[PDB]
RNA sequence: UAACCGGAGAGGGAACCCACU
DNA sequence: TTGAGAGCGGCCCGGAGCCAGCAGGGAGCTGGGAGC
DNA sequence: GCTCCCAGCTCCCTGCTGGCTCCGAGTGGGTTCCGCCGCTCTCAA
């Protein structure tokens, strides 16, 4: 339950739902090279 | 000088050797011809009687790579590759033979010498 | 999931269920709802 | 009337297919 | 002198935002005529 | 008979439906592959 509740609260901690997609993780400003290390690289670096 | 042995023979050789189904560039379907696995007589026979379904590998489409009912005596059921493509590659069964194809004009002559009338009259 | 004789609301738990829980889809494959009543309405099969 | 010299880095790559986990 | 050759030179599906097109409220604009 | 509440109008604006990018677990091993056409001079018959 520690890990499960930690996953769910890290999902919901931004005041709204966070589906594990580029379509969310690009919207959170959690590091341009985190975004680059995600599946899209050139667009997120190029926007940063 | 009009005919080109290069443009016929070299193109055929390149296409057959590569296995890409184009002329020089085409994309094109690969894997049409492979290298025979000269390791065992059974291996050679399997690679010779191997059958390929060109349905999309590395996909979640279960049905075309599922095992169908229409395989009694056409393909042995318990012979599949194990890796990323399970079920798209088959090996030919014993009694199974492929129709060579024939012209239907003598058959139509048989119909018309017999009594089966065409649709226009 | 080995299914059942009844429909059982098509629970379809497993890999795709955990998939859509990881990335919440606006149209899940089986959006199911469990409904509880108050009292004698649920106690009676006819009122149910 | 002349005296001990020493030396080893590499060369493509890109695609397809097969096999194994 | 002319003809061809050697070599240089150039020419199978998934989701999901997402914009664009269209459709219904909405106040301004000026007529309609009620009122003075 | 001209303002002004109102009716029709008229733009005005937020609100619904389509083309479209982007993703799709780990090594070995073998095979194929990377111009063509043009063009002018040299030696041969």
């Amino acid at each position: 339950y520690r890990h499960l509740a930690l996953l769910c609260d890290t999902m919901t901690c931004r005041g709204h739902l966070m589906a594990i997609t580029r379509h969310g993780v690009n919207r959170q400003d959690t590091g341009p090279l985190m975004k680059c290390s995600f599946e899209e690289t050139v667009d997120v670096l190029m926007e940063a | 000088l009009a005919i080109k042995t290069r443009i016929i023979s070299d193109g055929l050789k390149y296409s057959l050797a590569t296995g890409n189904w184009g002329d020089q560039k085409k994309q094109a379907r690969a894997g049409v011809s492979q290298v025979l696995n000269r390791l065992t007589f059974a291996s050679t026979l399997s690679h010779l009687r191997r059958l390929n379904s060109p349905i999309g590998r590395d996909g979640k489409l279960a049905k075309p790579r599922q095992l169908h009912n229409t395989l009694w005596g056409m393909v042995c059921p318990a012979e599949t590759p194990e890796g990323h493509a399970v079920g798209l590659v088959k090996n030919l069964a014993l009694m199974a033979y492929i129709s060579v194809g024939s012209q239907p004009s003598p058959i139509l002559e048989f119909l018309e010498e017999w009594s089966m009338e065409n649709l226009e009259e | 999931f080995h299914y059942a004789g009844v429909s059982a609301k098509n629970v379809t738990l497993g890999v795709p269920r955990l998939k859509e829980l990881i990335n919440i889809s606006k149209k899940p494959k089986t959006p199911s709802l469990t409904v509880f009543l108050l009292g004698q309405s649920a106690r009676d099969a006819e009122r149910a």
